[PDB]
């Protein structure tokens, strides 16, 4: 049985993710073959580092790539749903239900699940781009990464997000928020309260010039050059240095950036006269300077055409955690298209891992864009437990052997409320049966009131049963759920269809 | 060297065939499973296409290599029916091994296989149904794709690819004595959208987007220019004024070229409303010459493979201009909606609503190399499969009705014909038994009982015979009972079954006549 | 402490075993059959074509084969023949089933068809039989029956020898007035020093211990036989003192004179019953011994004298001539003696044997198995023990079945064409209708294979003639001709079979195959 051997393989990565997902989750130590210690809860980082052996794993891993590239969340939702969807299929296999009949069932359930998810909508983010509306989503996204640190990270992100979401109104066809709109840097030392946000670009390299600040005027004009700065060389061969700034400043420039090297006298004179000098090793970061300072790089040398100058409010050199950085930023004007997250933290693993979490929080806001992304679902398995009950109803409505598959299909959605419990340390022999009753009630009405809000208690508030998601404002993104169901349903269908693994001609 | 005798050669050959069958048995029918191909470097293919499976699979036994070579030859003739061959060949050899052990000389067996082949051509000619190619026969053409695509897809791409292939085919074959060329339909692949986002493009897609931030995205009713000469920068200064002139010097030669082009713009749809001007250049275009094209509301592309623009020479129908100094107002083609879509890196230019170039593109979308390979083959198999319908007006009732009903003719009428011989009658029986492997495997792969379904099929066959009516009896792989393929919509090919029965008869005859395995060259 | 196959491969094990019993016990079928050698390890060879010997005296390695063999052993104890056809029918029923098993047909469905065919097979058997009249002029048919059973077990040159022997033997035992026959009244004797073709039929009974004295008469034309139980050797009343050679015998002869007075009384019978009268004679067979001098006196009166008789043959000897066992010579009366014809003692240098023939009214006969070697005497002994039961099956059951496989051939045609048109089973169970009819060909097929004639072509030639009967509107009994290679008519050639054997052959073969096909797990006990 190839399908039996495949089940054995997925049991390995199922064990990996089963204990991973959740704010109470457990970290994994990952040793890079190049000599790096990686400790994270991100299963995408895990699978990137995990060598793949059994070809059936290649299906599940590439599935998580579809989720992670196309959606900034859902990594464990794919691995967790997929793991159990194939685990419960072992019962269907052993009951004698053929592979094609199991496949037909999961596809029939794909339609049932998607239609119900549309009915599970509780609220909707009205796209006010307000810090309060952002926090409603940013908090639960930061959750599952660092439990209890949401206060520090929420104030960091929601304020940083307001830097890259400018004042926009009547805008549903104008896209905003590129993933590169928020940069995160690492400064060894300090703690969470030592982190901050800069409204613009921060160079991790120490100040290279001798000038600390520009003038006090608003919208200090700035130049970027592409050609190497030296004594004017003729258009051909040749087998003035400082005169560049005499040309640049004509329009109002206090800051001169050189995308290339610097000539003899200018290295002294550009800084001597109080002008900031910059050369950037990252050429995409030069494209960032086009977005932060608004600077249009001059393709020629020593000829700052007026159209090749930008307007940047303030550029200064700043001290972060004792290690010096150079800041090219905007200030209440020519609003910066990039904001920088200043992470001060002493442990290089927690420091880097905090960045890994904030990177995902940035990605979540990309999904908070206009593509039908405001829809909210009830979190803490209220979506999952309610889906269980509604799926079993479709079983009663469905004649044939498809009834057997639908029944085992609902069982699979218990892995998410189970994982929330096993990681949190509440007895799965008590929390799970209390979840069933909390969501399974006889409502005097067609609208379940306060019974779609029943949650899973991951807090230390000792209580028999579970809590209400509105207490902490725990909502899940509908688009994350809907896309995840599509990925996992098709991914499990793929594994369930593998009848033989044949080596190609070699 | 190597030598095996006492008929052990026949025993070894059967072992190899029964194996190859067991490999590609579960790979048959709409209820079939998918096979994995592992390159060893990590590239994985998940496919049901026997043309891929037999070609790429490592074959350990040398006898099975013979069937693979023969089946591939059948693939390059009709273009479909690969697993049909492997299944037919395997059962022809198993049913024969039974009779070989009973004392029938292999020659007696193979002679009756040829006698039955002559009879199989008789039933095929009477069993075929001639259809018209009218444009309102999309009912039948849709059913053809719902037959051929259904096998290679997951039943959700059935509804997606059905209208995609159907319309792509009608774009090529005019309802008259015209022609059909599968190179007239382009197969394009891309990522960033789900498998079910595969779409039909009325015209041609260009992969290379331009490098300019103001490139116009929506261009309606525009003439199209293809240039083959570079419009980029084609020297001693002492000051800013002279430096600029040296840059303007070689760009001044471009400037005169741009002047003639913006004269071409002002000349052709310069004053015409709701119209515009598209330019594509084999070579580069200066970023300021792109500023000019943006200035005059012109769509520009550069640095493109002439082969892609060679199709544009057919699609838009203009004359490629090697020199802009010779630029002429009449060289331009026609185009409608031109859309430039943006993915994570490159932008794709959709050249659509074209006069009537008779060329179309199917845009395959998906996330991974897994599904892109599945659909890439599905589309190429479907376009070729439907082409066999427009090439040959004869369509065969599907659902195994050909392979089922032959069991009635071979058993009954030939015994009254007595057209063979008493001892060769053994082979007539072997052929009839083995033709049940196709309808039988289709049932086995569905989970339904392999014997009971055939019994229910036989009942309806008898009822229609006693009722003296024409009834095409098939297998319903959803309910489990019998069906009628002419009502349910399952169609098959005349030419495929002709080359399948005549090919498998030859393959099996060659294998049944194997006397000695002689190892030579060593 | 458990071993079993949760996979159905237990059927692959059981089928593999049956294929072995086929390849072993198949090649012995037919007058074109081969002979199997049983070696007992003590140096004795049993050369046999008989199935019962090959079933009961083979070392069985396969645990499944233990059942097929022990079950087939019940065939001989019911009908008395047919053990080989059971083994062959079982193997082919299991082999044709394996084909249908791999198609997914549950063993129940196959088994039910085996039972449905059994019900149909009883119809054919009763319709196909030929009712035989009880005319004692049936010698032609009875001779033909003997050839059917003999040509199988002997070399066809001993058939012309054993054919009149067995035929005339059973003609003697079969009682008139519709009374039964008793095969226990037909004696089978073992004698060495002659060739196998010398096996002979004796109208009466032959005794082991012959006369041991030079004056014993060679033969008596008209003999009157005495069975005497009196001790005629040295006895004494239930003091002997001699001082010289002269006084020894005077005392002992006086004590033996108690015998000699009976020796006088015995020759007083001889004088009472034809002492000197011609054409009359006196044969003495004594349970006890005869004194050497008592033999001399028995010679004095020309008496054929036998001594030290075996009790069980002596009990027969009362039945042989109809006389009485004499417990005292003083009670010796003239009418006690039994009358017989030619009585002679044939001299074999090992032991002279007494031939007591042409007896009063014994209704009993003896077949003397002649042959020099042990492997020859055993083969012949089986041929006689088998053929006597074959001719008994015909005289007991007036129904005879056309042989040469006409039963197994025609039953194929009737079950192939009619059953589905009868609607007598079911659509899915048709796999059993085909399985049984295909397996019915194992008997006519094996008969041809062992002859060297073309297996397929001979079966085809049989069917051609059977088709002629359909248009000819006549009964044509078509069988396999194992000599020329073509078809033949069993009723013209003389090949016959038994109603009761074929009845129990099909019944038993269905049972053995049904039990094996329904096997699920092989379990280990006591381990």
């Amino acid at each position: 049985g190839q399908i039996i051997k495949s089940i054995a393989a997925i049991r390995e990565l199922h064990q990996m993710c089963l204990t991973s997902m959740g704010p109470c989750g457990r970290n994994k130590i990952i040793v890079n073959h190049l000599g790096k210690i990686i400790i994270t809860n991100d299963a995408a980082t895990m699978l990137r580092e995990l060598d793949i052996v059994h070809p059936a794993v290649k299906v599940l891993v590439m599935a998580t790539e579809q989720q992670k590239i196309d959606m900034g969340d859902g990594t464990n939702l794919v691995m967790i749903l997929a793991g159990e969807l194939l685990n419960v299929s072992e019962k269907l296999i052993s009951m004698g239900l053929s592979a094609v009949e199991i496949i037909q069932g999961y596809n029939m359930a794909r339609k049932f699940t998607l239609k119900e998810l549309d009915e599970m909508v509780v609220g909707e983010i009205t796209d006010k781009n307000d810090k309060n509306e952002l926090l409603k989503m940013i908090k639960p996204v930061i959750s599952s990464k660092k439990y209890g640190s949401e206060d520090i990270l929420s104030e960091l992100v929601s304020e940083a997000v307001s830097h890259v979401l400018p004042v926009a109104q009547q805008a549903g066809e104008i896209p905003y928020f590129n993933v590169d709109s928020i940069r995160v840097v690492k400064i060894m030392g300090g703690s969470l309260s030592n982190s901050t946000v800069i409204k613009g670009m921060v160079f991790n390299r120490e100040p290279e010039g001798h000038v600390k600040s520009l003038s006090e005027d608003k919208k200090h004009k700035v130049a970027v050059f592409t050609c190497p700065l030296d004594i004017a060389n003729t258009e051909t061969k040749g087998t003035q240095i400082d005169a560049m700034m005499k040309e640049i400043a004509d329009m109002g420039v206090e800051c001169i950036v050189a995308g290339a090297g610097v000539g003899e006298l200018a290295l002294h004179y550009l800084n001597r006269y109080g002008i900031l000098v910059l050369k950037v090793p990252s050429k995409f970061e030069l494209r960032r300077l086009c977005r932060v300072c608004g600077a249009t790089p001059l393709p020629r040398l020593g000829a700052p055409t007026p159209e090749e100058l930008g307007l940047v409010e303030t550029v200064k050199t700043m001290e972060i955690g004792g290690d010096r950085v150079t800041v090219f930023k905007q200030e209440q004007g020519e609003i910066s298209r990039t904001s920088t997250i200043i992470l001060r933290g002493a442990t290089q693993n927690n420091l880097d891992d905090i960045e890994r979490a904030i990177d995902d929080g940035v990605a979540a806001v990309k999904g908070l864009m206009k593509p039908s992304g405001g829809k909210l679902l009830p979190g803490a398995g209220a979506t999952e437990i309610e889906l269980i009950s509604r799926i079993t109803k479709y079983g009663e409505r469905t004649p044939g052997l498809l009834q057997l598959a639908i029944k085992q299909f609902a069982v699979a959605f218990e892995v998410v409320p189970r994982t929330l419990a096993e990681t949190a340390g509440l007895d799965v022999n008590e929390v799970l049966p209390n979840l069933y009753a909390a969501h399974n009630v006889t409502e005097p009405g067609a609208v379940k009131t306060d019974h779609l809000y029943k949650g899973v208690d991951i807090d230390g508030e000792s209580d028999e049963g579970v809590k209400d998601i509105r207490e902490e404002n725990i909502y899940d993104m509908l688009a994350t759920k809907k896309f995840a169901i599509n990925v996992a349903t098709e991914a499990a269908t793929t594994v369930l269809s593998i009848d033989q693994i044949i080596m190609a001609k070699k | 060297a190597e030598s095996l005798r006492r008929d052990a050669a026949l025993k070894v050959n059967v072992t190899s065939a029964e194996g190859l069958q067991s490999v590609l048995e579960t790979n048959l029918g709409p209820k079939g499973t998918l096979k994995m191909l592992v390159d060893g470097a990590g590239n994985i293919k998940l496919t049901k296409d026997g043309k891929v499976l037999l070609t790429e699979m490592q074959i350990q036994s040398p006898t099975a290599v013979l069937i693979a070579r023969a089946a591939a030859a059948q693939d390059e003739i009709t273009g479909d029916g690969t697993t049909t061959v492997v299944c037919l060949v395997g059962e022809l050899l198993r049913q024969a091994h039974r009779f070989i052990q009973e004392g029938v000389h292999p020659r007696i067996i193979t002679d009756g296989f040829e006698i039955a082949r002559k009879e199989s051509m008789k039933f095929l000619d009477e069993f075929k149904i001639s259809k018209t190619n009218l444009s309102n026969d999309r009912e039948f053409l849709l059913q053809v794709a719902r037959s051929s695509l259904l096998t290679k897809v997951d039943a959700d791409l059935t509804e997606v690819l059905t209208p995609i292939v159907t319309d792509a085919v009608l774009s090529v074959y005019d309802a008259q004595a015209d022609n059909l060329d599968l190179h007239m339909v382009e197969i394009m692949q891309m990522q960033h959208l789900s498998p079910k986002d595969t779409t039909f493009i009325k015209g041609l897609v260009l992969d290379h987007g331009g490098r300019h931030p103001d490139m116009p995205t929506r261009v309606k009713n525009a003439y199209v220019l293809i240039l083959n000469v570079s419009l980029e920068y084609e020297f001693f200064y002492s000051s800013a004024d002279q430096r600029d002139k040296l840059a303007a010097s070689e760009r001044k030669f471009v400037d005169a070229k741009l002047k003639k082009i913006i004269d071409l713009k002002n000349e052709v749809c310069g004053m015409d409303p709701d119209k515009g001007f598209v330019i594509i250049n084999q070579k580069g275009i200066d970023p300021m010459s792109l500023d000019v094209f943006a200035k005059h509301n012109i769509l520009a592309l550069r640095r493109a493979k002439r082969r892609n623009m060679e199709r544009l020479q057919l699609v838009t129908g203009g004359e490629a201009q090697n020199s802009v100094e010779d630029l002429s107002p009449q060289i331009l083609g026609f185009s409608g909606l031109v859309y430039q879509e943006t993915i994570g890196e490159e932008k794709f230019t959709y050249v659509t609503e074209n006069t009537d170039p008779k060329s179309c593109t199917i845009l395959i979308k998906g996330s991974t190399h897994y599904a892109l390979a599945q659909t890439k083959d599905a589309v190429r198999d479907g376009l070729r499969a439907v082409a066999n319908v427009l090439k040959d007006k004869n369509i065969i009732p599907g659902a195994g009705a050909f392979y089922i009903a032959l069991s009635r003719y071979l058993r009954s009428a030939n015994m009254n014909k007595l057209g063979a011989k008493g001892k060769t009658k053994t082979g007539i029986e072997a052929f009839a038994e083995a033709l049940l492997v196709i309808p039988k495997t289709l049932v086995k792969n569905s989970g339904f009982d392999p014997l009971d379904v055939l019994a229910m099929v036989e009942d309806e066959l008898d009822d229609a015979q006693d009722s003296d009516e024409t009834r095409y009896v098939g297998v319903d792989l959803n309910i489990g009972d019998s069906c009628d393929p002419t009502i349910e919509g399952i169609w098959d090919s005349y030419r495929v079954l002709r080359n399948a029965i005549t090919g498998a008869t030859g393959i099996a005859s060659n294998l049944l006549l194997c006397d000695e395995l002689l190892r030579a060259g060593r």
